[PDB]
């Protein structure tokens, strides 16, 4: 009987006909999401479930005529109108009870509210251009929640991604041109303490003021920031990040490998193809002038004896937003840390490559600092460029050299050509140009 | 084609009316696939069956003026 | 065709032997819808235009070729 | 050609320490102790540039004390032309490859070798 209702929401998708039978169609998109419908007239048609209740023409008012969801119904596309109704009932997949679940969205609301209004005070205090919001700026770009997209925080835009095929971005920002993270309530087995009303009540025109809590409830449940791909992140970071917040990041310790492998998947599994790399962590990259071959080296010993090794965060748990802001500045670090060793991994199968295969390779030196090792570009003897990653959009690297030796670089003019586009195999590309016109 | 076009309308009478069937019963995605496969079949050839009636009819036409061109020649 | 099909279903889901009965009656028109006048495919209706034409041509050319040739001075 | 160019053929491709040594024999007959040719310097130069030590290269060296390709002469000899000092982690490598040969110290050869290994240490 149930499998027969399935059925006919399956067979309804595929019917497609005139406004009646597209009116039919919305019933097939109820009983498809296993929702519940109650029409009022031709006009009026409301899908109900808990509070989430829509009507296409519980304790709170419906909030907005969405473009979004107007402008994909009026076109010819119900399966769009069909993922919008999924993110909705996803958002409130929450457990919870009945009066809880209405508390528990309300403290969503304010955190939501305090979030926008520190990002509305960067802006007062300097007027910047959406791309310093998005690299340096407290929260990040965001966009407030709309139907069942939940807010995007984006913390990130790599300097090679922003370039697509110059992408100047305006105030035109697509969703996902760079990386994002999603801030929502999701239930716990604990039980914790979180905001129920704004907490900015009062704010310090520089930076903000939160007024203790206290008001507030133990929900058994805690805000998140939910990344839509786990971000590989080091023991240290997670040391780093703890310091401030205190809640446990990964609680049960589960697994704990090398980093560079986890920075290689995630790299490699962005585009993804049938035949696994078998890299054996020997990626070869070509470029417009030479070949160069670069060796990950993990397992190589940090100064503490063990070798870097971390675990891919999803989901970080962070009880009110005043820890928000150091909690965001390790992650960029991190995030940037690896989109510089990110840029490497590649899927090329160099074979038997005889002229150039001008190799570089890397090794961990300590937690936040890697090693590339290479032939002098003119003399013979190795030299090597490290990039400690103090922060998301600051390295700092030295060349150190022999004492008989060519000058090799400038450390400024390396720097200046990787800002104007960017990725690091790129960066060896520019050492070896740079001391070969000299 | 004509062929063609009967075979497909004839099993997807038969399989939508067994899907219906079996829902009355209870209270099929291999039946809906099958359904849209020869439903797109009929249809792209819809188009083609009313212009060809009205291609038939311009034949027709041309078929009398020719034929009374060579009746008038012979 | 299928429009009448999806009603059958539906007319499925709200129970009826009368509708399956008018789908049968559909399925009739269906054959009169292979049938009113149909027998041919794309290419051959390309052809036999084309056949139609350079007849036309043709025949129009020999009348006027004697239509010019005066027997009379 | 060059020590500097064999060590990094070596480190380019990812040649463990035994077919580095292979190889490092295969490209010089003569192998002249490998003390005249300056193995030890040459392996130190390209292994303590970077702040942090590309272990390749210390496994190059560990692996040319260890097995006795070089002796501890020419190695505390190197050792003691590096100094900087800013960075802990390639001194604290310096140590650890002092730790393997010390209290041993021991030289089975000439007895010039054996002033040299004196003034080495």
């Amino acid at each position: 009987q149930h499998l027969v209702s399935c059925l006919e929401t399956l067979q309804k998708a595929l019917k497609v006909t005139s406004l009646p039978a597209m009116t039919d169609r919305l019933e097939s998109i109820a009983r498809q999401n296993g929702l519940g419908s109650h029409l009022s007239a031709s006009g009026t048609e409301c899908y109900i479930t808990s509070d989430m209740f829509y009507v296409e023409v519980h304790h709170g008012e419906n909030p907005v005529s969405c473009p979004e969801l107007v402008q994909q119904l009026r076109e010819k596309n119900f399966d769009e109108f069909s993922k919008h109704l999924k993110g909705l009932v996803n958002l409130y997949n929450l457990p919870g009870d009945n009066k809880l679940k209405t508390k528990m969205y309300l403290a969503l609301q304010s955190l939501e509210q305090d979030l926008s209004k520190m990002a509305i005070m960067y802006w007062k205090a300097t007027n910047a251009g959406p791309l310093d919001k998005i690299l340096h700026g407290s929260v990040g770009y965001l966009t407030p929640r709309s139907g069942g997209h939940l807010m995007n925080l984006k913390y990130y835009v790599s300097p090679s991604d922003l370039l697509d095929d110059i992408i100047l971005h305006e105030n035109n920002v697509s969703r996902s041109l760079g990386m994002n993270a999603s801030v929502t309530i999701e239930g716990t087995s604990a039980v914790y303490k979180l905001p129920i009303a704004p907490l900015i009540m009062g704010s310090h025109p520089v930076d903000n003021k939160w007024t203790p809590s206290f008001n507030s409830v133990d929900l058994p449940a805690c805000f998140f920031l939910k990344f839509p791909q786990p971000i590989p992140v080091s023991r240290a970071f997670v040391q780093k990040l703890q310091n401030c917040t205190g809640i446990p990041l990964f609680e049960t310790q589960p697994t704990y490998a090398p980093l560079y492998e986890l920075i290689t998947q995630f790299e490699l599994s962005k585009d993804p193809d049938p035949i696994p790399l078998n890299h054996n962590m020997r990626f070869y990259a070509a470029l417009p002038g030479q070949q160069h071959c670069y060796f990950l080296n993990k397992d190589a010993p940090l100064p503490d004896g063990r070798s870097l090794q971390g675990t891919l965060v999803s989901k970080i748990t962070f009880q009110h937003p005043g820890r928000v802001p150091l909690i965001l500045n390790l992650i960029r670090h991190q995030v940037a840390y690896n989109t510089l060793i990110g840029s490497c991994v590649k899927r090329t199968i160099l074979k038997e490559d005889s002229p150039g295969l001008l190799q570089f390779e890397v090794c961990p030196l300590s937690e936040s600092r890697f090693s590339v090792s290479f032939q002098h570009p003119v003399n013979d003897s190795l030299v090597c460029v490290v990039m400690d990653v103090q922060d998301s959009t600051h390295v700092s690297c030295k060349l150190y050299k022999g004492l008989s030796d060519a000058l090799i670089c400038t450390d400024d003019f390396i720097a200046k050509v990787v800002q104007r586009c960017m990725s690091i195999p790129v960066t060896m590309r520019a050492i070896r140009r740079k001391a070969e016109t000299i | 084609t004509r062929e063609r076009l009967l075979s497909a309308l004839e099993d997807l009478e038969v399989l939508s009316r067994e899907l219906i069937e079996m829902l009355a019963i209870s209270r099929e995605n291999q039946v809906l696939e099958l359904l849209i496969h020869r439903d797109g079949e009929f249809q792209e050839l819809m188009k083609l069956a009313l212009n060809q009636g009205k291609i038939h009819h311009e034949m027709q036409v041309l078929e009398k003026e020719v034929e009374k061109r060579d009746s008038d020649i012979q | 065709f299928l429009p009448l099909v999806h009603n059958i279903i539906k007319c499925m889901d709200k129970d009826q032997d009368l509708n399956a009965l008018k789908s049968k009656f559909q399925e009739m028109r269906k054959l009169i819808s292979t049938m009113p006048g149909i027998h041919l495919s794309p290419e051959q209706q390309q052809q036999q235009l084309q056949s139609l034409r350079e007849q036309v041509r043709t025949k129009n050319e020999l009348l006027q070729k004697y239509k010019s040739l005066c027997m009379f001075e | 050609v060059n020590l500097k160019q064999a060590i990094l053929q070596a480190w380019k491709e990812r040649w463990s320490d035994y077919q580095w040594a292979i190889n490092m024999k295969k490209f010089f007959p003569k192998g002249a102790t490998w003390d005249i040719l300056n193995l030890a310097d040459a392996l130190l130069e390209q292994a303590m540039i970077g702040p942090s030590p590309n272990p390749l290269i210390l496994s190059y060296l560990k692996y040319a004390i260890s097995s006795q390709m070089v002796s501890y002469s020419s190695v505390l000899t190197a050792i003691s032309k590096f100094d900087d000092f800013s960075r802990d982690l390639c001194v604290q490598a310096l140590l650890d490859i002092m730790d393997m040969f010390c209290d041993r110290l021991s030289c089975h050869g000439k007895a010039e070798e054996c002033i040299g290994l004196c003034r080495a240490l």
